[PDB]
């Protein structure tokens, strides 16, 4: 354990009628694919953001078919390779076909 | 009654440390005792008798009916404290010279007093003749200081005369407490500002 | 000889290849007992005086 | 209900498992009662209208006027500082030898205001 301890986690109405509304609101909102770019780094972040301090979406139009991020790894200047592979990897689960984000 | 009266002030305990949070509280930090004197200096001061060992605000009931102007008669009183300033009854007044007393001693014969009523500190007859007096830390032998009967007092008994000091006290007529009340108060105006 | 001196969470998840330092100049621990005594308690007492 | 009213135990027993021990519910609110009738008027610190006052002289010689009397501030005093107490009645019998007064009171707690319950009090002293 950490020494934060409660002897049991879990529970719920489940419902709460009303505060499901908005879950409801939302998550029709929702998308499991990645697209844009701020979506993807969200998504990514979610991953490791322990180590990508702030990971920034981008692409050119110019080469289409592809995506940019930035990543501090915050560890170090330069990102690391063992994670560059480590990610698009996991990354690569949800790309858009035409698209191959890098 | 009265720190209610002016606004609650806010306070930093700094000087304690370079960092600690500020507070509000009601406000001992006017004087008061100059607020009551101003507006006291009006009419008069009456001494006043105690029937008992009262506290000072349960006696402050009878006199003005109302309990909540204790310190009216505090201020007049204007003793250091309210705990010890006040009358005191014997129990307690012995278990207080008890306490005082009890790491010096018990039952210390706190000093001998003539007939005339002069207190006599430090002071014990070489007992051959009661009546003369050598005093004490002299081995006697020498110098007696007195000769004659002289009453020595207990402890306890030295507790009462002193709590028994107590008894009276200047007060204000009960007439004029109310007609006084709004003045000083209306003085706490020109001293709030 | 057996159990465990200590666990490095290594923060994240690596694959095939692992580089450590420790940034307190290689060594990991230094350990302090300064200052402390247990035992003092508070109680009342008779001034005498 | 008798969860309701938790009072600290007016003795401050031990309890087992060592903490405070308790008055419940209606067991406490003898206990007030029980506290504001033997308490001299004046008493209090800053209340002096607290307590029901007991003159031994008055207590001495019992009438039915002198008895109604005090029948008076005690169904009085009760009802000032113990709103638990809807319907409330007093019985006093004053006796005659030793000058003891013997107080009953009926009341009912605000929960239960049909339920009748009495608790049975004496003084003395003269």
């Amino acid at each position: 354990d950490d020494p934060d301890f409660v002897g049991a986690d879990g529970g719920g109405d489940p419902e709460d009628i009303e505060r499901i509304r908005e879950l409801g609101t939302i998550k029709r909102e929702t998308q499991q694919r990645c697209v844009t770019a701020t979506d993807y780094d969200t998504f990514v972040s979610e991953r490791f953001g322990s180590i990508i301090q702030a990971v920034q979406t981008f692409t050119d139009s110019t080469k289409p078919g592809y995506a940019f991020i930035a990543a501090k790894p915050k560890s170090g200047l330069y990102l690391t390779t063992v994670q560059r592979e480590d990610i698009k990897n996991y990354l690569k689960d949800y790309n858009l076909a035409p698209i191959t984000p890098s | 009654m009265l720190f209610t009266f002016f606004d609650p002030i806010e306070y930093a305990a700094k000087t304690v440390n370079k960092n600690a949070p500020t507070i509000p509280m009601t406000d001992i930090f006017r004087n008061y005792k100059d607020y009551f004197k101003r507006a006291l200096a009006g009419y008069r001061l009456r001494t006043y008798y105690i029937k008992g060992s009262p506290r000072p605000e349960e006696l402050a009931n009878a006199i003005y009916g109302n309990p909540q102007l204790y310190w009216v008669l505090l201020m007049c009183n204007d003793n250091y404290d309210p705990y010890y300033g006040w009358i005191t009854s014997q129990e307690a007044a012995y278990q207080a010279s008890i306490q005082k007393y009890k790491n010096v001693g018990g039952d210390q014969i706190v000093y001998h007093v003539n007939e005339n009523g002069e207190k006599f500190y430090n002071l014990i007859s070489y007992d051959d003749n009661p009546y003369v007096w050598y005093d004490k830390g002299d081995k006697a032998r020498k110098y007696p200081q007195y000769e004659g009967a002289l009453a020595a007092v207990d402890t306890y008994e030295a507790a009462v005369l002193e709590n028994e000091k107590l008894r009276q006290i200047k007060i204000i007529a009960k007439s004029d407490i109310n007609s006084f009340m709004n003045d000083l108060i209306r003085i706490m105006e020109k001293s709030y500002g | 000889s057996g159990e465990i001196i200590s666990y490095y969470d290594f923060n994240y998840r690596v694959r095939d290849t692992v580089e450590i330092i420790w940034k307190p100049t290689e060594v990991f621990l230094k350990a302090f007992l300064q200052n402390q005594e247990h035992e003092t308690p508070w109680s009342p007492e008779e001034e005498r005086g | 209900i008798n969860k309701l009213y938790s009072d600290i135990d007016p003795e401050m027993k031990m309890d087992w498992n060592k903490d405070v021990s308790r008055s419940l519910g209606l067991r406490s609110i003898k206990n007030s009662l029980l506290g504001i009738i033997t308490t001299r008027k004046g008493s209090r610190p800053f209340d002096p209208e607290f307590g029901c006052d007991l003159s031994d002289q008055l207590f001495e010689n019992m009438t039915p006027l002198t008895a109604d009397t005090v029948e008076r501030n005690i169904e009085s005093a009760v009802r000032n500082y113990e709103p638990r107490i809807d319907k409330l009645a007093v019985n006093v019998i004053p006796v005659y030898d030793d000058y003891t007064l013997i107080v009953e009171i009926r009341f009912s707690v605000i929960d239960n205001p049909d339920d009748i319950e009495q608790i049975k009090l004496q003084l003395a002293s003269s």
